């Protein structure tokens, strides 16, 4: 499918973006971990 | 289209994103 | 289709930037 | 179709959460 | 074509425009 094709672009974008935030909240509760424990 | 599994996983990326910032 | 496209644009946009602040 | 509902919702969240940031910042 | 998926893409649009 062409539509396809032509999404598939934003798709990537869109996973990239949610991986970028996922990443990054990752990393922030762990670093309210440290400051807990600390 | 729906049915596509990078599909899925990019809308239940952007719900978690509006929950997550919620 | 322009809304489309701009979509396609704004995401890699976004994609882009979000991509050289992790290089960064 | 719930998807195409929860998913635009989602993103004017998004928009709204973003253009409550920059008056935010505006006003500091 | 509903007044949401507009304000969605003007949304996207405008989170663009602040990244830059």
């Amino acid at each position: 499918q062409e539509l396809f094709n032509e999404l598939k672009p934003a798709v990537d974008g869109a996973n990239f973006i949610v991986n970028h935030m996922r990443d990054q909240n990752n990393y922030n509760e762990e670093k309210d971990s440290w400051n807990r424990v600390a | 289209l729906i049915k596509h599994p990078e599909v899925k996983s990019a809308i239940e990326g952007i719900k978690y994103i509006a929950e997550t910032m919620k | 289709l322009p809304e489309l496209r701009e979509v396609v644009s704004s995401i890699s946009y976004i994609a882009r930037q979000l991509q050289e602040q992790e290089d960064h | 179709a719930p998807e195409v509902r929860c998913c635009v919702d989602a993103v004017n969240f998004v928009a709204e959460s973003t253009r409550d940031q920059e008056a935010t910042g505006e006003e500091v």
